[PDB]
Formats: structure tokens, C-alpha cells, sequence
């Protein structure tokens, strides 16, 4: 064991050395050496890795070192066991094996083993000595430090050990740098000014090409994408350094592009991954406007695909919409956001009539998805925006017609009859302020169902006179079976008359 | 950020129905808890006044969703909660997405997991710490929406 963790060192100092032949085969073939020097370019002296963010992966890896421990312990025992048999005839035990403390499976090229930390010590002390990540940042080929890219603390200390590096010949790198910089101060912000105009031509000038700009605005995007909202703040803050007046260069700026379209495909796709990930409102009203007045309309699986992305920030982000469309504030970003939502799912629901099936009462058959149509009918909620009001009609009387049923559903599998109106979307729609919603969500109610939602709060004083008058129906339907399902007489008779000051069904509490 | 004032405070300090009517929409949003425990769970005091207290309690708690929220919150099992709890405490003295994502997504009793695991931590990081103070960083606790 000490022979094996103290030849670590050297062939990473070997390797560290001449990366183009013995630092490609360590970083091939043995997972260990590959660690160590990568160990040693992040400065973040860590089992498992910094590089390696997926947990499901730490976890598998360390499993398999444990699982690789256990096996080398096992054998071990056997081996002094049978030696033990040979020359002195004695049991071999756990607490009685001195070849389980001096002897490891050698096994480099096979799964990655837990480093000692005195060995990371000295590891780290060799580092810190003797600038190996310096070394790998001068070395060109082969570029590791490219090859991990393909974060931002190791590669921030990694930078900040190697300050001749700043460019890079790469222009991923040279956007990895400039992420890193959004006397020596002074140099850097000249620096850091020269890479700006390089990329600003690389983006708008006359070299601006479809594979740099790609590479630029693709990169951008992944550290978007990225879970760190570290990583979302200097990436969006590098994309308007390059180019809602914080966001003027998403929205005015990068559609100058020269390349606009051919870049703005991938940009609509990972604005979409950014809308599902992102959690900051003022950012996802300006993704919203952007894709808006940019998505790609022709391509029927994008389309959907964004319909079901929006739906999903409908509904799995139900708080940052709220936040977004706050009754305390109405605002005109809140309501062009609003109306851009409404446009987009009106373009949808126009390119279906022109997963569930649901068929319309006119006729029209297209199979959608129930959270799209949760979306559509949630922003009926949010209701009509001060400025376009067309779209916000037609919607409304697409789902909820007047005097006409409404479009029925059915499953895509089994072609089964689905409840498109859960009883929370319901709940909305009493205590949503439209008149259409409250008298669609009062047709077909269980008992239980009025029950709960004159329990819930949020809504308005009509709603609970319909509410009342609708328990007073029941009340005169059945009796029996909703006494049975009262539970607590006083609390709803108390309720009752707290939303009178806010009868029959009181009477039938009170008896 | 808004702090709470010190009317609304002296409010709840001397339980003034009258004052807490008086109190406007945000600070009751900062209240809530608290108010919705009161008008829900079983009162110590059977009094008449104490009656009508809360029915005004339930006057003012007219138009909030987080009451629902609250109702949800109180119905995760607390028993199994805690149990858990000194379980893992025990272990400690022996996710692909945030944890502000994972609140989000995650359901109530999750959410009051995490949390509470995340307050264990620091609890025990102090613990060991031994007055010495440190910065501990949650996205959770540092996310202003």
C-alpha cells in the first residue's frame, strides 16, 4: 500500500510533465492518475471529484470503491490465511492480519481507489510547489482543462494560479476566461477589454462565423443551464456584456445578430431548459417575451414541445407566477407577459384545430396535453390583460363556450373519458373573478367537493353565494348523505355564518 | 425586505382582535402561521370571548391560499417526522437539482424534511464550532422569492 500511494506522485509529476504521451495514457487508462491530475489542475483536493457534479455518479463510484475494498479484504484474509497455513499454522483473522495494513490489490487501470489523506497532502504540497495545473494551462496539447469544460470555483483558483493563460487559443476558452473576469487590476480590465472586442467581432463583426458563434452562444447557454445561480448570473451578465431594461440585450440587442435565426434554434431550446430550470421572475418574463416573438413556429414537435414547457411553468412553478402576477402590483411587464403567454397558446391551439384526445363541440378532434390545458385554463384565470383582450375571448370561448357543452375528453391509450377539471383546478375557478369559470366549476360538484371549497379561503363573495346556494341544492337532494359527511356541525355552522356576514344548510347544521 | 412593525407586533403581543382587523394585507401574510394555528387547532381557553375571538380570527383570515398551505403542512405526520429526525440526529452525532428547486417540487412533508434536516446541520455545525462564527450558505434561505 505505501509503495503504491507513494508511486502516485511520481507518475503524476511524469505525466504532469509530458502530457502529450504519458499524460493522455494516464488520463485513458488509469482512472486514478486521470483523478490525480485532475485532482491536481481544480486546486480542490476532493473524493469524488469537483469535476463530477452527478450524485447518482459519487454514489455509484463510491459503492464500487467500497464493494472493490471489501473484495481486496476478503482476499487478502485468504492469502494470509494460506501463508499463515504454510509457515506458522495459525488462524488469520481481521484483528490478527498485518497484510490487510501492508498489502492493496493492484488493480490501477481498474476502479478508482480512496486516496490517503496524508497522500493528498503531499499531493497538494506538490501542486502548490510546483504549479502543475500552470504546467497542464501552458501545455496546449493536450488541453485537459478544455476536455473537463466539455465549475466556476476551480476554475476561477486554476485561472487565478495561471494568469499567462488568458487566452487560449480556443474560443471556448477564451469565453471560459472572459466568465472568469466578469496594476495587475488595471491589466486585467485591458485584457478583459481586448477579449470583449474580439468576441464582439467574433459575434457582429465581419469574421463572425456560423462555428464560433455557435460555439460562443452554446456555451452560454450551458452555463445557463447549469444548476448554479452563480453560474446563471455571470453568464448572463458576460451575454450582455457582449451585447425590461436589464434585459434590453436579450431582448433588443440579440436579435441584431447576424446569425440570428441559425443561433436562435438552440437559443429557443435552451431558453425552454432555462424556463424549466430558472427561478428568477424578472428573467423568465423577459425568456418568455423573447420566445415569444422568436420561437420557430414552423416545426410541429417544437411547438409542442414548447406549449408543454410553458405548461410546466404554469403549473410546477404556480409560486413564481404568483410572484409574477401579484394582485398588488399590476404592471405592464406582468401584463405583455401575460398576453405574450396568451398569443403563444392561441397560435398553438390554432395550428391543433387547423397526452389526451379531446374533440371539440364543433367537431374538431387533436390530441393535447391536460397540463397545456391547465395551462390555457389558469391563465383564463389570470384573466383579461389591460391591453389585447381578443385572444383572452376566443380562448374562453374555445374551452368554456357559451350555452354549449364543452370539449370532451379522452385518454390517447384507452380512449376512456378523463376529468379534464380537477377539483384544485376548480377551486381556481371559484375563486377566480370570471363568471364563465365559476359557473363551469359549480356545474357537476360532489358534496364533498362544496364542502372543501367553502372551506378553502381566496374567494370572492359571489362565489360563496353560489357556494351557499349550491349546499342549499344539496341540502334539498340529499340530506342524509351530506350530514354524513359533515364532520364538525359547530365549525361549519360557525363557517356558515361567518361567510353570511362575509341558510338552509345552516338550519341542517344547526338541527 | 419588510420587517414586521411594532403595531403589529404589540397586536399579537396583546391578541386584540380589533387591532389585528386593523392590521393591513402584508403584514398578516407575515403573521399567518401563527393566526391560522390559532383558528385551527384545539383552543387551551373554552371561553365565549375567547369565541369570538376566533371568529374574528377567522374574519380576518379570509383570502389566503397559504392557509391551505398551513392546512397541508399540519396534516404531514409530526410523530414519523420526528422520529425520523432523532434518527438522524443520531447517525450525524455518530440531489441533482437545488435545494430551493427540490423545496419547490418536493411536497409538504419533503419540504419540512429538508428543511429540517438543513436546521439540524447548522444546529450541529454551531454545536462543534464552539462560538467560533462562520458563514453557512443555503440557496434555500438565500433566495428572496
Amino acid at each position: 500500500s505505501t509503495l503504491y500511494w507513494k508511486a502516485w506522485p511520481l507518475l503524476l509529476v511524469v505525466a504532469a510533465f509530458n502530457p502529450e504521451n504519458i499524460g493522455l495514457a494516464a488520463w485513458e487508462e488509469y482512472p486514478t492518475l486521470k483523478m490525480l491530475m485532475e485532482m491536481v489542475m481544480t486546486n480542490n483536493y476532493s473524493y469524488p471529484p469537483c469535476t463530477l457534479t452527478d450524485e447518482e455518479t459519487r454514489t455509484e463510484m463510491l459503492n464500487r470503491e467500497l464493494q472493490t475494498a471489501q473484495r481486496e479484504k476478503q482476499e487478502i484474509l485468504a492469502f494470509e490465511g494460506h501463508l499463515a497455513a504454510a509457515s506458522t499454522k495459525q488462524t488469520i483473522t481481521e484483528s490478527s492480519s498485518l497484510l490487510l495494513s501492508q498489502l492493496t490489490s493492484l488493480d490501477p487501470q481498474g476502479p478508482p481507489r480512496r486516496p490517503p489523506p496524508h497522500i493528498l497532502d503531499q499531493v497538494k504540497s506538490l501542486n502548490q510547489s510546483l504549479r502543475l495545473g500552470h504546467l497542464l494551462c501552458r501545455s496546449r496539447n493536450p488541453d485537459f482543462l478544455l476536455h473537463i469544460i466539455q465549475s466556476m470555483p476551480w476554475l476561477a483558483d486554476l485561472v487565478q494560479s495561471s494568469e499567462g493563460s488568458l487566452d487560449v487559443l480556443p474560443v471556448q476558452c477564451l469565453c471560459e476566461f472572459l466568465l472568469h473576469d466578469a496594476a495587475k487590476k488595471r491589466q486585467r480590465q485591458q485584457k478583459q477589454r481586448q477579449l470583449l472586442g474580439r468576441l464582439q467581432d467574433l459575434l457582429l463583426g465581419p469574421k463572425a462565423d456560423e462555428q464560433t458563434t455557435c460555439e460562443v452562444l452554446d456555451y452560454f447557454l450551458r452555463r445557463l443551464g447549469s444548476s448554479q445561480v452563480a453560474s446563471r448570473v455571470l453568464a448572463m451578465k458576460g451575454l450582455s456584456l457582449v451585447l425590461l431594461q436589464g434585459y434590453q440585450w436579450l431582448l433588443r440587442d440579440l436579435p441584431r445578430l447576424p446569425l440570428f435565426d441559425s443561433v436562435r434554434s438552440t437559443t429557443a431550446l435552451a431558453l425552454q431548459q432555462a424556463i424549466h430550470m430558472e427561478t428568477d421572475p424578472q428573467t423568465i418574463s423577459a425568456y418568455l417575451i423573447y420566445l415569444s416573438q422568436h420561437t420557430p413556429v414552423e416545426e410541429q414537435a417544437q411547438h409542442s414541445d414548447l406549449a408543454l414547457d410553458v405548461a410546466r411553468l404554469v403549473v410546477e412553478r404556480s409560486t413564481i407566477m404568483s410572484h409574477l402576477f401579484s394582485k398588488l402590483s399590476p404592471s405592464a411587464a406582468s401584463d405583455a407577459v401575460l398576453s405574450a403567454l396568451l398569443s403563444i397558446f392561441s397560435r398553438y391551439v390554432r395550428r391543433m384545430r387547423q397526452q389526451v384526445f379531446l374533440r371539440w363541440s364543433s367537431g374538431e378532434t387533436a390530441t393535447m396535453h391536460i397540463l397545456v390545458v391547465h395551462a390555457m385554463v389558469i391563465l383564463l384565470t389570470l384573466g383579461p390583460p389591460r391591453a389585447d383582450d381578443s385572444e383572452f375571448q376566443a380562448l374562453l370561448d374555445i374551452w368554456f363556450p357559451e350555452e354549449k357543452p364543452l370539449p370532451t375528453a379522452f385518454l390517447v391509450d384507452t380512449s376512456e373519458e378523463a376529468l379534464l377539471l380537477p377539483d384544485w383546478l376548480k377551486l381556481r375557478m371559484i375563486r377566480s373573478e370570471v363568471l364563465r369559470l365559476v359557473d363551469a366549476a359549480l356545474q357537476d360538484l360532489e358534496p364533498q367537493q362544496l364542502l372543501l371549497f367553502v372551506q378553502s379561503f381566496g374567494i370572492p363573495v359571489s362565489s360563496m353565494s353560489k357556494l351557499l346556494q349550491f349546499l342549499d341544492q344539496a341540502v334539498a337532494h340529499d340530506p342524509q348523505t351530506l350530514e354524513q359527511n359533515i364532520m364538525d356541525k359547530n365549525y361549519m355552522a360557525h363557517l356558515v355564518e361567518v361567510q353570511h356576514e362575509r341558510q338552509t344548510f345552516h338550519s341542517l347544521l344547526t338541527a | 425586505l419588510q420587517f414586521v412593525s411594532p403595531f403589529a407586533f404589540e397586536a399579537m403581543q396583546k391578541v386584540d382582535v380589533v387591532c389585528l382587523a386593523s392590521l393591513s394585507d402584508p403584514e398578516l401574510r407575515l403573521l399567518l402561521p401563527c393566526l391560522v394555528r390559532m383558528a385551527l387547532c384545539a383552543p387551551a381557553d373554552q371561553s365565549q370571548s375567547w369565541a369570538q375571538d376566533k371568529k374574528l380570527i377567522l374574519r380576518l383570515l379570509s383570502g389566503v391560499e397559504a392557509v391551505n398551505s398551513i392546512v397541508a403542512l399540519l396534516s404531514v405526520d409530526f410523530h414519523a417526522l420526528e422520529q425520523d429526525a432523532s434518527k438522524e440526529q443520531q447517525l450525524r452525532h455518530k440531489l441533482q437539482h437545488g435545494l430551493t428547486l427540490e423545496f419547490e417540487h418536493s411536497d409538504s412533508p419533503r419540504r419540512l424534511r429538508l428543511v429540517l434536516s438543513e436546521l439540524l446541520a447548522i444546529m450541529n455545525k454551531v454545536s462543534e464550532s464552539n462560538g467560533e462564527f462562520f458563514f453557512k450558505s443555503s440557496e434555500l434561505f438565500e433566495s428572496p422569492v
